[PDB]
């Protein structure tokens, strides 16, 4: 859990020569520093 | 190293609702909150008053739900004993006109050749003597030589004990600089001065009493030859004797003289104050629910409901019950209910008697009715009414008729009806109604629905601040978010504090620091009105 | 006449639960209780011990005050030398325990010493001190 | 033996106790501390008068053993 | 001995109090008989009581019914949250503190001169009650090594020999001696494996003790009042 | 027990001449350092 | 921005300044893992100079300092870190603030 | 008669050696009567213990705990290796080496003259120990003829007589005649067919033999302790 | 690094060197198993020159030196072997350093 996600298919690989060159995608780590929560309540009636 | 390791949780065995009260008392610092569990705790803390008679109906309004926890307050801004002789001040521990009579009082002891002490206080039967003050040691020589003298002296500047010396004739043997080195303590001198071949600096026979070095008192020239001469330290001493036992503390501003048995003075209790704004600050972050004024005055009633809104919108919800004065008329009462129209506060109508576990048969105001009734929600499980419960009122001041608790449970106003031969008491709580009089509002007309709305949404907030603010974001938080908030409103419906919710329709998104969340509920009530029909049928 | 371990620890247990109320658990394994059955234990061995020498003094305080010495068994002991070829080159150690003995059969008796002995290198003989390991006049 | 007392057995006890630490300064009653320092004083007190009563039996017995006066 | 005492009720009558306790109103001339109360046995106010103290009771005042209570056959309901909780404190007993510094004696489990008494802050020994003490009680057993103390041959744990080889025969080995450890002390009802795992040098496991239930500690207690000790000496 | 444990499949042989190439995998053995033992209380009403 | 007394073990009460509690910080956050944070966790710290209201926290925090608060409404109270705010100004970019 | 001997453990006590053996600190008294040891029993060192040789011991002196104690019942887990190897030795028997030269007397099984005796290179008899000496009982025993020994009838085999034809038949014979001459032998728990071929003139085959294990073996010698023959009259 | 005594068969309470010690240690290790550690095993020593305290034996044992520790009333011997480090003192490398 050092990063988040990351797709496998955009690992691609140049070579030619003595150059290799590399692209990738990372979903960077995240921390949770919000937490918004809404609450309904609601009536019920019950019978038997 | 190698080695085992042991862990053990107890999370699992376990809010607690605390209950708060403000008033006169008789003992006890000012401004100062307290914690308390036992009757014998808020005795010795609260030496007497109407404060200490309204924790213990507290704790013993219901049978079966008295609270606990209670936090207490003096709020007499009283100051404590003092009295000063020679170059002593004296004061006590106790705040208020009962330090007076301690009686405190220096002697000497001819045998001993020592000052005493005794200090007599006869409300606790206490009486105690501290005699033998300084003399730490005895300086003895065993010698044949002409003569042998010893000296102590202090430094002027830090009244520091400059030298310690052991002489024969004239000259000195050895000198113990106590302003320097490691002879800190009188211990590490003795130790030393006994290993000397003609001279021994003995303990005193009347305990270990180990005073510090720099602290021996001013004397020259004795003979230690002809005399075991009693080196004292009076003022560094009586801390050895007044350590752990003595109502009383002393301080030096000089010299200690004997005196007589003297009693204390400037003990004073103290008027009380007009506003109690800064008394009531004081339990901005103490964690409580209930708070209870010992008073039945309309602006301490105004204030409390100020500082309960305050405290609820600072995300501390708290109500108040509130009542004062013997046999008001209705008048009063709806006059009181139309200056708060707060939900957050109750007012309670009926004063009468309560039997007192010492014997007293406490006639007392309505406010201390507002106490119990204030002990007895506290008492009861988050989201349970104080509706129909008994409350063990001896007597009542009035009685009240069906019309009339019809009026003043319809100006929302709290009423006690008498009721005949019943298995717990001739009492009961008609209603848990509040002041404010909108009975269409469920949450604000009535006690149980919003304090259960209120602890519910207190919890979910610690809860979810404690978990999960602050970690990592990562693919199974979302899942471990929903599992955790069905986990919790799984335990509020096995425990009966809510009706029942849908799990479904709980939802969780996140995206970077936020984190969506949304959720159903179907809260609690108590039943209020219970219907039955019957059919008749027969055979032929 | 004397306590024991059990009735001490059961009248300790007794007089800490009169004195005070705030421990009640007395159990084994327990802090407190180990506290006391050691205190218990102690009074126990100087029980003893009082009964030693009270049992001694019975049987030999009144005869010792007119100079009268009970013979007590003893192991044979003495001195013995121990010659070196040459001075020691370095400093020889002889542990406690180890044994003397005679070629004889008249004479079987095994001779050890009982505490530790050191030769300086200067020393070319030294003397130690050897116990009979049987009580008797046969050492 | 030298006929000790009680209170001077707790005396010391405590005053050895507040000479090895500052932290303990409460020993009133109903204390722990002072229960159990109680109580093995009075141990030690009984095993002293005990002792005491012992060896006057025993000063007894070995007169009697000594002469065979029977 | 135990009996119950009533308090005076308002506009209560004899009748009703006999109705309440013996049920049945006839014992009520029983009831006077045994508090000596003249005629009028229940004035309204202290006042009518002043002109007989002795024969006459009021509101507030309170009478004895000497009907044989007994503390024990008692519904545990009726008990009080703080009752219940002051009564599993004392079936759980309570022992000096030894266990502070949890940190010290966990970096060196294996070893003695680990654990020591502390103070309360207060000048006192500290003190530790009901779960406390069982966390006290259990942690000290597991961390003796068995035939170690004396006067007490089989308290104690063999955890000190079990430090084998990594295989999950030793695992079970010291699951099996953790459950005899726990199984030894009387108040633990029963003791299982939760998880357990081995990462290499370090072996890492879980355990769940079930105590006996607040019912269970509240008869024990007030069957113990018969004789009066509240002590234990399991 | 002088192993932990190894992967059967592993085990590859090859024999070309003289030579003869192998190769194979193992989890060696070890003995505890460290033993931890955690608890949970539990009661019901 | 908090100072604050440590006590140490050895008893000395260390009325310490600032840098001291950010040497704290530091030693908290080299312990922990790569990507975590230590918002929200104790401080482990006896007492504080100063009890910052929630405007000064607030302050503090949109200004991109730390600051510590005293948490009295639970049954234990203990210092815990409010944020990971680094020096940097503009919050646009999170990888430089945080 | 035998008896415990311990020896004295750095700052032992008596009633922990009593706990230890006994099961209960209450013997300690008995083992100062036994051992006769006066008030300070176990001193710290030797210079203490001149003060009264006689009746102190210090550390690394022996105690004797009059306890009868017997060599079987005695847990084999605390045997050491080389105690085990000597104690199936023991059981196994010591014998003059005769069945030296192996390649002759396996060039001329049936014959007589075969075998002979042996110098060790040390100028003593030559002697097989242990799975040596079980080797030379078994072959001696399947090379002996049956009936051939004097005092002795039955020791040997048939095998003399089994130079049959080249049939199945013949082999089974020769393997139920191989199973008796093994069986015979008291130490051979049990012997069975591994396989055999036949090719031609020569016939092959091949047996298991499972002898008495290592607690059997302990168990029958630590019984011996008691009569103290130590020796193999089967 | 400790040196002790040893009660011989032959009744001598030899007090000997360090390096007896490492050959009891030696014999010790040869006697057990091929991988068996020699941790915590008794050693039946008689005495010690030193007892050394929980830090010491921590100190020692980070400096990749072996100790042996006192130990009350276990049921073989009243000493145990407390690791089976070398003086390679490179505690990450499993190999070089048990």
């Amino acid at each position: 859990n050092e990063i988040q996600d990351f797709p496998a298919e955009d690992v691609q690989v140049i070579v030619e020569g003595n150059e290799a060159r590399i692209s990738m995608t990372v979903y960077p780590i995240r921390s949770f520093k919000k937490i918004s929560v809404s609450l309904v309540y609601k009536q019920q009636t019950l019978q038997a | 190293r190698p080695h085992a390791s042991i862990e053990v949780d107890t999370s699992g065995i376990g809010s607690e609702k605390v209950f708060c009260l403000i008033g006169q008392a008789e003992g006890g610092e000012p401004n100062t909150v307290y914690e308390l569990r036992n009757y014998s705790q808020a005795k010795r803390l609260f030496r007497s008053g109407e404060l200490l008679d309204a924790i213990e109906l507290a704790w013993g309004s219901n049978p079966n739900y008295t609270a606990g926890r209670i936090l207490a307050m003096r709020i007499e801004d009283a100051k404590p004993a003092s009295a000063e002789i020679g170059g002593l001040k004296i004061t006590s521990k106790i705040y208020g006109n009962v330090a007076n009579n301690i009686q405190v009082g220096l002697e000497k002891n001819t045998l001993s050749d020592s000052l005493r002490l005794r200090v007599i206080f006869q409300d606790d039967r206490f009486n105690e003597v501290y005699d033998n003050i300084g003399n730490i040691f005895t300086i003895k020589y065993k010698g044949e030589e002409a003569n042998a003298t010893f000296s102590v002296e202090h430094d002027e500047e830090t009244q520091k004990a400059s030298r310690l010396v052991l002489k024969v004739g004239d000259q000195e043997v050895k000198s113990y600089d106590l302003t320097g080195g490691a002879y800190d303590y009188t211990n590490a001198i003795i130790t030393d001065i006994n290993q000397l071949p003609d001279f021994e600096a003995k303990l005193s026979p009347f305990g270990d009493k180990n005073l510090e070095s720099s602290k021996l008192d001013k004397i020259e020239n004795a003979n230690i030859k002809d005399k075991a001469v009693y080196v004292k330290a009076v003022f560094g001493d009586l801390e050895k004797q007044t350590a752990y036992n003595g109502i009383v503390s002393f301080e030096q501003l000089k010299t200690i003289e004997p005196f007589e048995l003297t009693k204390l003075k400037g003990g004073t209790n103290g008027e009380p104050p007009a506003t109690w704004a800064d008394k009531l600050d004081k339990f901005a972050h103490e964690g409580g629910y209930y708070i209870v004024p010992l008073s039945s005055k309309q602006s301490v009633h105004a204030e409390v409901a100020s500082f309960v809104k305050e405290r609820s919108d600072a995300g501390e919800p708290m109500r108040a019950i509130v009542g004062g004065g013997f046999n008001e008329s209705k008048e009063q009462l709806f006059g009181r209910q139309a200056s708060l129209s707060n939900p957050r506060v109750s007012l309670v109508a009926n004063s009468g008697t309560f039997v007192m576990d010492d014997g007293r048969k406490n006639h007392v105001p309505a406010y201390m009715v507002a106490v119990a009734l204030g002990g007895l929600a506290s008492g009861l499980e988050i989201g349970e009414s104080i509706t129909f419960k008994p409350l063990r009122v001896s007597s009542l001041d009035q009685i009240y008729e069906s019309i009339d608790l019809d009026e003043l449970n319809e100006n929302g106003i709290i009423s006690i009806e008498f009721v005949r031969n019943r298995t717990n008491t001739f009492f009961r709580i008609v209603d848990d109604v509040t002041t404010f009089n909108d009975k269409s509002d469920p949450v604000k007309a009535e006690m149980a629905v919003g304090e259960a709305n209120d602890f519910l949404v207190s919890e979910l907030k610690v809860q979810l601040e404690d978990q999960f603010i602050g970690t990592r974001t990562i693919n199974t938080s979302a899942s471990i978010i929903k599992d955790f908030i069905q986990s919790y409103l799984g335990r509020k419906k096995r425990d009966n504090e809510i009706q029942d919710f849908p799990a479904e329709d709980v939802q969780v998104i996140v995206e970077g620091n936020e984190a969506r969340i949304s959720m159903t509920v179907y809260p609690i009530r108590s039943f209020k009105k219970i219907s039955v029909s019957l059919v008749y049928k027969q055979q032929t | 006449k004397t306590r024991k371990l059990t009735n001490i620890l059961s009248k300790l247990i007794d007089k800490t639960m009169a004195g005070t109320s705030k421990i009640t658990d007395f159990t084994p394994g327990s802090a407190s209780r180990s506290l006391l059955e050691a205190v218990s234990l102690e009074i126990e061995q100087f029980y003893i011990l009082t009964k030693e020498n009270i049992d001694w003094g019975i049987q030999e305080g009144i005869i010792e005050a007119f100079d009268f010495q009970k013979r007590q068994s003893k192991r044979a002991y003495g001195d013995v030398t121990i010659q070196f070829y040459q001075p020691l080159d370095m400093r020889m150690y002889i542990p406690a325990g180890t044994t003397f003995t005679s070629t004889r059969q008249e004479y079987p008796q095994q001779f050890e010493t009982l505490v530790d002995y050191y030769a300086e290198p200067d020393s070319t003989e030294i003397v130690v001190e050897v116990y009979c390991k049987e009580t008797g006049v046969a050492g | 033996m030298k006929t000790r007392k009680l209170t001077n057995i707790l005396s010391k006890l405590i005053d050895k106790t507040m000479a090895g630490t500052s932290k303990i300064t409460d020993f009133t009653p109903g204390s722990a501390s002072r229960s159990l320092l109680e109580a093995v004083s009075l141990e030690i007190e009984q095993f002293y008068i005990l002792t005491k009563e012992n060896i006057d039996w025993g000063i007894q017995e070995g007169i009697i053993e000594a002469f065979d006066f029977q | 001995m135990r009996f119950k005492k009533h308090v005076v009720q308002h506009e209560e009558t004899m009748q009703a109090i006999a109705q309440r306790y013996y049920g049945d109103v006839s014992y009520w001339i029983d009831l006077v008989e045994h508090n000596n109360l003249k005629y009028p046995y229940l004035v309204e106010t202290d006042e009518e009581k002043m002109k007989d103290p002795e024969r006459l009771a009021s509101t507030g005042d309170t009478l004895i019914i000497p009907i044989e209570s007994d503390l024990t056959d008692v519904s545990a309901k009726e008990i009080n949250s703080r009752d219940k909780d002051v009564l599993v404190e004392l079936a759980l007993g309570r022992d000096l503190n030894i266990t502070a510094d949890e940190k010290y004696f966990n970096e060196h489990g294996t070893s003695d001169n680990i654990l020591a008494f502390s103070t309360n802050g207060n000048g006192d020994l500290d003190t530790v009650k009901g779960i406390d003490n069982m966390k006290q009680q259990l942690q000290a057993r597991l961390l003796t090594p068995r035939g170690s103390l004396m006067l007490h041959p089989n308290y104690g744990s063999d955890l000190h020999n079990l430090f084998g080889l990594n295989i999950p025969e030793q695992a079970t080995l010291i699951e099996m001696e953790v459950l005899r450890t726990l199984t030894s002390d009387n108040r633990v009802k029963s003791a299982n494996l939760i998880d357990w795992k081995i990462q290499g040098n370090v072996y890492s496991g879980q355990f769940s003790v079930e105590i006996k239930s607040v019912e269970e500690s509240i008869n024990f207690v007030l069957g113990q009042d018969e004789e009066g000790i509240f002590a234990l000496f399991e």
